C-alpha cells in the first residue's frame, strides 16, 4: 500500500536567489538585519557532494556586487566635460628635480555658464594620462576615447562589512565541516544554517586579504591539481600581517564643471618622495613560503619548484592590486615571489581611473584623499598560477576567487516536504 | 529544522523585482504542494494512507528492506522515476473515491 | 622659471590703504603661497600674506594685510591701513611650495622676489 | 448528462498553479493567479465545501428563479448554458450558501456537543 | 431537492489579460521563453463560440508589446544628435556620370573624442532624407531633427522576423477557430482549445502583406462592414505570389567618432551599378491572383468592370509599399500592380535612412548602411484594400495593426470559470 | 451588520466570528495581504483545524494565567480588551497548541485503522 | 479551564502600511475609484487613541505628492542651454513707464542646429534672477549655479482635486469623531472607513487655504502648546473669503533651445496696474482674529495678546504662498498679523522659479501665463508660532504640516482575526 | 624670534665669515633662513633653511637649531661682498636687519 508523507527531511541542489543580509554603500543596501543567534544544525551521519568551483554562489556575489557598485556610482558627478586635450608638463619638486609619476596639466573647461571657460589646471598620476601625438605635450585621460567616467561621491563609503547571505523560505544552506575538505566530492560533517557567516568583501588580486583562516594546516585547493591550466588558491592556516602606506599628504582643488558638478583633482603632494610602499616582515614571509611548499611538493614530489613575478598583462593582473582607505594601490610583488626550493619593502603605485571589473563600459575616478594613509590587513592567502621543475607565479583571476575561497564550504539546497513509500496499512473509508 | 536527516525511514518522525520574484515563488512553491494534497485527499494531514497498493515494480524490496534499512534521501533516489506515476494512480484514485461519493440515491 | 612682477606702484594720501598687486608669471598661481615684503627704507620685516594653495589669509604684523591670492587673476593682492609716509618703500611679492610636490612641511621662506614697487604715502 | 465531466474536474483544478516593464508584467500575471486560486478556496471554505471538488448544501432552490427540472435532460449537457440560465442567480446563490453555512454554525458554535 | 456546488467546471468568458511570448536577436532576447514541442488542442463539440477579429484584444497587446520592444531595444544606443549642424552638400559621384540621382554628397563640422576639437567629415545620405534650409542653398540639415531624437540602430543587435506564439497565463486559455470560411466575424461552428497560438512572424509592411499564413478558401475576404467605404479590407490568398526586391549594390561604410565609445556610420562610396532598388513581382502570378480577387469582390459587389487605382496621395509611409529588406528599408511604388479595369514587372523603389517606423514620430531611427547587396525573396500573403456607379479599389492601409490582425483573427483569450453555480442532485449530508 | 461591526462587544456577548515605482509598491501590497491570509491559514492548520470557525482543542488553562473565574473572563470583558488582557501570554498558548496537536500527531502515527 | 480558537475575531492593533491612492496629474495617477457611498460604521461602546502628531499617513501623503510631481517634471524641455550671461536693463510695459519687479534681458543661445546661435529676448521677474557683477548688467538665472531647472510642460496644471486614501485588504482606517477632538489622545466616539474623505492636496504657508471647517468652535491644535518651538495648527468653524489677483495681461512666446524643446519666455506685459495683490474683507478678519484670541487665552489666560508680523526668515517662509491658475504668489500678511488683543490689501509678488520642498535640485520652471488671473479661496486655518504677554507669530512649517490638518481624524489599523480564550471545553474523541 | 642676528658688518678681503648666527632669541623653530644683495634689488636666498643649500648656492655656508645658526659663507670672497640678513620662516614673522657686511 502506498503512503504519502508531508514533511520529509530531504532536498535537491538547486539555484535560487539568495538575499543579502548585513554613508556606507553595503549597509545601506543590505539593510536587512543579521539573525543575532543564528542556530547551526549538524545533521548525523548525512554525506554531501560539495563543489566550490560550481558553485553559483560565487557568481550570485559577483553580479550583486557589481550591481551595487555601479548603483552606488551612477547618482554621481560625471566627467565627461574634462574629456579635453591637456597641455602637460613636468611635475616639478620643491627638490632640484621632478617628483615621477605625476604630470602637471593644464586645459580649458567650460564652466557653470556656457558662455565661460577658463584655464584650470591639477596634478595627475602618469599612469592615467595618454600622450596623443609622438613628440608632444599634448594628453589625454586615459578612458575618453573608450568610455564614460564618472566621479565616486566623497560622500559615498565602499568600505566591506560582512555580509551574509541567507536563503529564503524553501530553501536551506549546507555548510561543509570537515577541517581538511579540498573544495570537491564527499564532505562526511555537514550541518544546515539558514545564512552564511559573514564574509567582507574584498577586491584584491594576487595575494588574498582579510579572509577566514584554513584549520589543519595549510590547504592547496585547485579545480585540477595536475592541470596547469586552472588557478590553485592557497588557503593559509596563519596570516601574514602586511601594513600599506601613503606617506604624504594631498591636497586637492575643486573644479566646477556645471550645476553643482564639482570636480575633485590633485592641486600639490606634500611629504616623501616615494608615492607608496607596503611592509612586509621578513621571517614571517619566509616561514609562510616554507610551509607553502612543503605541501606543493606532495602534489609534485620530487621536483623542485620555484616562485617568480608574474609574467605579463596591465597592472590589475601584475600588481597586487587593493583599496587602501579609498584610495587605490598597485604594489610589486617581485620582492616576494622571488625563490628557489627585519622586513620586505613592497614599492606601490597609485592610480585615480580605475575599473577593476570585467566591463570597461564605465571607469570610476576616485578623487584624491586629504591625509596621510596607513592600511593594516591581513593576508590569509595567495592565488597561483602554476606554469625537472615547476614555476608559480602569482597570477591575476576574475576576481570570484575572493569569493570562492569563503563560499566554498557553502552549497544551496530546495527542500522537498513531499514523499511517498509501501506499507501495509490500506486506507480506511468511512 | 531537518533532524536526522542521514537516517533510514524506520526512524521517521515529525532589486525590488528580485525580492518580489523570491517572495513570488515562496508563495507557488507552498500552494503546489498544498493544492497536490488536496487532490490526493490528504489535506490536513503529515500522514495520509491511499487506495492505491505499492508496485512490486516500483520496489520488489520488502517492508524490512525498505523501511530501517534504507536512508530517506536513498529511497527518494531509489524510486525517483515512478514519482510521476504514483502521483498520477493517487490523483485517480481521489477521483474514484469522489465517483463513489457523489453517486446518486446515496448522499 | 618664476618671474614675479613688481606690485602696482603708488603715491597714496598719506593713512590711505597700501592697496597694491604683483601680477604672477612662471608659476602655478593656484598654489604658491605669497606674502608681500614688509619694505622700509633701512629693510623689510615681517610680511602680509596670503595663499592659493590653502585657500587661506593672514593678518600683517603691522597695521593689516588685506591680503589676497588672487589666483584666477593671475596676482597677488594686498592692501594695508594706514599707509604710513614712512612706509613708503618698495615691497617684493614672492611665493613659498610653487612645486607641484613638496619635500618639506611648510616650514622655509620664499625666495621668488619680485622687482618691487612703493606706495608713496 | 455531465456525468463523465465530474472526472475531470481534477485535471482544470490542477492547471491553476503551475526588461523591468517585463518585470512588473510577469509579477502582475503571477500574483494574479496566485489571487484567483485563493478566492475560489476561501469561497469554498467559507461555504463549508474545503477540501471538495464536489459538495452539497441546504439552500431554498427558489421558485422565484428555479423552474421545473427534468429527469437528466434539463440536468443539460452544455456547462455554458448554465452559465448563461442558471448564473443569472450568483449573487443571490452565493450569498444564500453563506447564510445557510452561518446558520450550521450557530446551530453548533458552542450551545451543542464539546 | 438541493444545491450542489461543483469545483473544476468547464466554463469560460470574454477576458483580456497579458499574454507571454514563447520561441544577438531582439526577439530572441526577450521573447527568451521556449514553445511547447508537444502542443495540444482540444476539439469542442457544438460550441458557436463568437469571433471578431476587429475588435480582438489579442491584437493591440501584440502591437504595444512590438512598440516597447523595439523602443527598448533602439534605447541603448548611440545619439545622433552631435551631428545636427548645417551640412554642407553638393552632387553624389560615385558614377562615372558624377551623378548617382538619390543621393547627395554632405560635409559637417563635428566633435571628436577630444570635446575642444571639431573635424571635417563627409558622408553620402539619400535625399529622402536630407533637408534644404533655404532655397537656391547648397545648407541642409537631417530631416526631422528638430523636431524628433534620432538614435542609430546598433548592429550589435538582429532584428529579423522570428515567429513567437502567444501563449495564455495559468487561469486563461485560447479559444481557436478552425472554420475555413469563418470571415472575421460571427459565430466559428468547428472550434477548439489552445494554450498557445502558432507562431506569427512580427513582419512589418504597408500595402502588401508579407511572410504570412495562407488561406484555406481560395480567397477571403475580411473586414467589420464591406459595404462601408471607411473601413479597411483585408484580402487573404490560398496561393504566394512571389516578389524579389533587390538594392544592386555595395556601398563601402565610414565610421565618424563622434565620442567616448561612441561612432556614427554612415556609406562613405557607392561601387556602381546605379538603379537604386527595384522589385520583380511575378508578371503572371499578379494577372491571375488580382482577377481571382475580384472574382470574390463580384460576391459583394455585383458589378462589370470594377477598378484599381494606386494609393492616392501621403508620405511614402501610405503611398509605397514598405518593408525592411535585410537592414534597408525600402519604399516601392506599386502604381504599377494597382491599375486595371476587371515575364515579371518591374516596380521602381527607393532606399530611406531615417525612419519613423510607427505612428509615434517624437523620436527616429537612423538605420546603418548595409555592405554589399541585398536580394530579399519574399511572397505575397495577403493584400491590404481601401475603396472610394462602380466602385474603384487603392492599396490604401491602416494604423499598422492590420499587419497582426491578419494572423490573429483566429485566436481569442477567454478567463476560466471553475467554479458552478447551482446545479441540483441530493439534500446535505447532515452528520 | 459592517465589517468589524460590533467590534465592542462583551466576551458573554461575544456571539460569533463572522508608473514602475507605484508597480512596486502595489505588487508589495499584494503580495503581503495573501502572505498575511497564508501565514493564519498555515498556523491554523498546525493546530489541527482549518474549515472551522471555532476550534477546540487539547490545551488546558494555566489559571494562573488570567488567575481568574471563567464567569468573569469570559464574560465582563470587550473582546478588544480580551487582546489587550492576555499579557504577553500569547506565544505561550500558540507553543502549547502546537504541543497538544504534536501529541495527537504522535498519538495518529501509528495509523493502524486501516482495511 | 480549556482552550478554544476563534477566527474572525473584530479586533485590531495599531500599524502602518501603504495605503493606495484613489479618486492633470492627481486623476491620472490616482486612477482607482471610489466607493460613491461608503460604509462608515458606528462602533458601540470602542475608544481609541489618535495623534495627528505622529500619524504617518501625513508623511506617506507627503511622500507620494512629492513623488508625483517629479514624476510629472521629469518627462519635460530643459533648460540648461539658458545658463548664459543675460545682458539686462529695465522693463517696460503698454504703459511707457517702468516695471520694478521686471527685467528685459537678451542672451545667445543654441538654436535647431548646434553649430548656430541666436540671440533671443525674454522677461524675467527680478526675483529670478542674480547679479554676477557689482555695477554692471551681467546676470545669470537663480538656481544655475545650484540645480538643473526643468520646465513644467504646459499640458499640466496641477489643479488639486479631493483624494482619498483607502486601505489595503487586511488593513482599515478608524475615524474620530468627536467635534471637540484636540489631536491626540482618547477619543470616545469612532467608526470605521474604507477610505478616507477626499482631501485636496492644496500647498500654502501661514494661511491653510480650502478644505473642510471644524465641527464645533476654532479647534487650537499643538502637540505641546507650552513649547514655543511646536507648529500651532488653528482651525476655523467659518471660513474667510480671499479673492487673489494678477490684473496684468501677459502675453508670451517660444524660443526653440535646442531640438525638439522649447522655453516659454515672457513676452510683454500690458495693462500694467499692480504685480499682484490680495483683498479680504475687513470685518470678517476681525472678528475671526478675535475670536481666535479668546481660544488662545484660554490656554494663556490673563494676557494681552499681540501678534508680530510676517515673522522672520526667507521669502518662503515669511511670506504667504500659492498655485493660483498655475502662476506662483508670494504675498505680504504684515497687515493681518500686526494687532493687538471694507477690506485689506495684501501687496504680492510673482516668481517664475520655483523650489518647493526642501530639495531644490529639479527647480522647476513656471512657464508664464497669457491673460489676466483671478482666484477665490477659502481660508480654513492659520499656522501661528510663539514667540509680558504672549505673542503669536504667523508663519510656515514643514509641508507635512498642511495634512495634518486634514488627517486628524484618522488613523490606520491592522485587523487581527486570530485569537484565543476560554471556554472549558476539551475537543471530543481525543 | 622678534630679535636681530649678532652682525657688526664684519667683512674681509676673503673667507668674509660674519657668522652672526641669526640669534633671533634662539627661538626660530629651526626655521632659519638668509638672503643677501648689493644691489638696490631684491636679496636672493642665501642659504635654505636651516643648514640646507640655497638652490644653485655657491661659496656659502650655514647651519642652525633654531639657534646658533652660525652662517660662515664657506670662504666667500667678492661672493660675500652683499649686505645680509637672517629671517625665521617659522618664527614670529622674524627678521633681522643684521648687517652689511659687504667687504
Ligand atoms: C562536525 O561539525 C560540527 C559543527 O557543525 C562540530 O561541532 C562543534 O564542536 C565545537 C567543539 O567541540 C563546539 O564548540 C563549543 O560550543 C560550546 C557551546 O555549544 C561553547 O560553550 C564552547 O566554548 C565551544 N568551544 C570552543 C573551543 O570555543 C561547537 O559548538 C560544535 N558545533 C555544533 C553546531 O554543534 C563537530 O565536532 C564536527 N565533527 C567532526 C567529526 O569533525
Ligand atoms: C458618533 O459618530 C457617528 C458617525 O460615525 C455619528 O452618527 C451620524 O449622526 C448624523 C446625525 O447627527 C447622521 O446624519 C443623517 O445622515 C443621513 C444620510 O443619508 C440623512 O438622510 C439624515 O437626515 C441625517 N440625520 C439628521 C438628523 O439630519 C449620520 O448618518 C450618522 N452617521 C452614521 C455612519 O450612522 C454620531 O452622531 C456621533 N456621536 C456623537 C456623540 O458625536
Ligand atoms: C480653492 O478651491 C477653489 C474652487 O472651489 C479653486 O478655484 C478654482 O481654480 C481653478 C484654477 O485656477 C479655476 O480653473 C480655471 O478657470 C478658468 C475660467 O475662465 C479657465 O479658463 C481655466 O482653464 C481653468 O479651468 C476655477 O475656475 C476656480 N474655481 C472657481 C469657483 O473660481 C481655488 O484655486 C482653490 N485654492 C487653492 C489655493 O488651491
Ligand atoms: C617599515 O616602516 C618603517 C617606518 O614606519 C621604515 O623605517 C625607516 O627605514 C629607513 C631605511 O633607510 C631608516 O633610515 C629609518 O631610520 C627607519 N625609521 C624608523 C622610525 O625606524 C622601515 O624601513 C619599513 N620597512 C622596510 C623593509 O623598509
Ligand atoms: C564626396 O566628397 C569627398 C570630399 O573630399 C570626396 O573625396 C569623395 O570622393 C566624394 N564622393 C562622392 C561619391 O562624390
Ligand atoms: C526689450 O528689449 C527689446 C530690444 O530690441 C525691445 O524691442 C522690447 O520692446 C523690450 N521689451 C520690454 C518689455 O522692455
Ligand atoms: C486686554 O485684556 C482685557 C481682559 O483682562 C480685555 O477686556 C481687553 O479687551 C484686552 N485688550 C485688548 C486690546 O483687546
Amino acid at each position: 500500500w502506498v503512503t504519502v508523507y508531508y514533511g520529509v527531511p530531504v532536498w535537491k541542489d538547486a539555484e535560487t536567489t539568495l538575499f543579502c543580509a548585513s554613508h556606507n554603500v553595503w549597509a545601506t543596501h543590505c539593510c536587512v538585519p543579521t539573525d543575532p543567534n543564528p542556530q547551526e544544525i549538524v545533521l548525523e551521519n548525512v554525506t554531501e557532494n560539495f563543489n566550490m568551483w560550481k558553485n553559483n554562489m560565487v557568481e550570485q556575489m559577483h553580479e550583486d556586487i557589481i550591481s551595487l557598485w555601479d548603483q552606488s556610482l551612477k547618482p554621481c558627478v560625471k566627467l565627461t566635460p574634462l574629456c579635453v586635450t591637456l597641455n602637460c608638463t613636468n611635475a616639478t619638486a620643491s627638490n632640484s628635480s621632478i617628483i615621477e609619476g605625476m604630470k602637471n596639466c593644464s586645459f580649458n573647461i567650460t564652466t557653470e555658464l556656457r558662455d565661460k571657460r577658463e584655464k584650470k589646471n591639477a596634478l595627475f598620476y602618469k599612469l592615467d594620462i595618454v600622450q596623443l601625438d609622438g613628440n608632444s605635450s599634448q594628453y589625454r585621460l586615459i578612458n575618453c576615447n573608450t568610455s564614460a567616467i564618472t566621479q565616486a561621491c566623497p560622500k559615498v563609503s565602499f568600505e566591506p562589512i560582512p555580509i551574509h547571505y541567507c536563503a529564503p523560505a524553501g530553501f536551506a544552506i549546507l555548510k561543509c565541516n570537515n577541517k581538511t575538505f579540498t573544495g570537491t566530492g564527499p564532505c562526511n560533517n555537514v550541518s544546515t544554517v539558514q545564512c552564511t557567516h559573514g564574509i567582507k568583501p574584498v577586491v584584491s588580486t594576487q595575494l588574498l586579504l582579510n579572509g577566514s583562516l584554513a584549520e589543519g594546516e595549510i590547504i592547496i585547493r585547485s579545480e585540477n591539481i595536475t592541470d596547469n591550466g586552472k588557478t590553485i588558491l592557497v588557503h593559509l592556516n596563519e596570516s601574514v600581517k602586511i601594513e600599506c602606506t601613503r606617506p604624504n599628504n594631498k591636497t586637492r582643488t575643486s573644479i566646477r564643471i556645471g550645476p553643482g558638478q564639482a570636480f575633485y583633482a590633485t592641486g600639490q603632494v606634500i611629504g616623501d618622495i616615494r608615492e607608496a610602499y607596503c611592509n612586509i616582515s621578513e621571517s614571517t614571509w619566509n616561514e609562510t613560503l616554507g610551509k607553502v611548499v612543503k605541501q606543493l611538493r606532495k602534489h609534485f614530489p620530487h621536483k623542485n619548484i620555484t616562485f617568480q613575478p608574474s609574467s605579463g598583462g596591465d597592472l590589475e593582473v601584475t600588481t597586487h592590486s587593493f583599496n587602501c582607505g579609498g584610495e587605490f594601490f598597485y604594489c610589486n610583488t617581485s620582492g616576494l615571489f622571488n625563490s628557489t626550493w627585519d622586513s620586505i619593502t613592497l614599492p606601490c603605485r597609485i592610480k585615480q581611473i580605475i575599473n577593476m571589473w570585467q566591463e570597461v563600459g564605465r571607469a570610476m575616478y576616485a578623487p584624491p584623499i586629504q591625509g596621510n594613509i596607513t592600511c593594516v590587513s591581513n593576508i590569509t592567502g595567495l592565488i597561483l598560477t602554476r606554469d625537472n621543475t615547476e614555476t608559480f607565479r602569482p597570477g591575476g583571476g576574475d576576481m570570484r576567487d575572493n569569493w570562492r575561497s569563503e563560499l566554498y564550504k557553502y552549497k544551496v539546497v530546495k527542500i522537498e516536504p513531499l514523499g511517498v513509500a509501501p506499507t501495509a496499512c490500506k486506507r480506511r473509508v468511512v | 529544522f531537518l533532524g536526522a536527516a542521514g537516517s533510514t525511514m524506520g526512524a521517521a518522525s515529525m532589486w525590488g523585482i528580485k525580492q518580489l520574484q523570491a517572495r513570488v515563488l515562496a508563495v507557488e512553491h507552498y500552494l503546489r504542494d498544498q493544492q497536490l494534497l488536496g487532490i490526493w485527499g490528504c489535506s490536513g494531514k503529515l500522514i495520509c494512507t491511499t487506495n492505491v497498493p505499492w508496485n512490486s515494480t516500483w520496489s520488489n524490496k520488502t517492508l524490512s528492506e525498505i523501511w530501517d534499512n534504507m536512508t530517506w534521501l536513498q529511497w527518494d533516489k531509489e524510486i525517483s522515476n515512478y514519482t510521476q506515476i504514483i502521483y498520477g494512480l493517487l490523483e485517480e484514485s481521489q477521483n474514484q473515491q469522489e465517483k463513489n461519493e457523489t453517486d446518486n440515491l446515496t448522499c | 622659471x618664476x618671474x614675479x612682477x613688481x606690485x602696482x606702484x603708488x603715491x597714496x594720501x598719506x593713512x590711505x590703504x597700501x592697496x597694491x598687486x604683483c601680477x604672477x608669471x612662471x608659476x602655478x598661481x593656484x598654489x604658491x603661497x605669497x606674502x608681500w615684503x614688509x619694505x622700509x627704507x633701512x629693510x623689510x620685516x615681517x610680511x602680509x600674506x596670503x595663499x592659493x594653495x590653502x585657500x587661506x589669509x593672514x593678518x600683517x604684523x603691522x597695521x593689516x594685510x588685506x591680503x589676497x591670492x588672487x589666483x584666477x587673476x593671475x596676482x597677488x593682492x594686498x592692501x594695508x591701513x594706514x599707509x604710513x609716509x614712512x612706509x613708503x618703500x618698495x615691497x617684493x611679492c614672492x611665493x613659498x611650495x610653487x612645486x607641484x610636490x613638496x619635500x618639506x612641511x611648510x616650514x622655509x621662506x620664499x625666495x621668488x622676489w619680485x622687482x618691487x614697487x612703493x606706495x608713496x604715502x
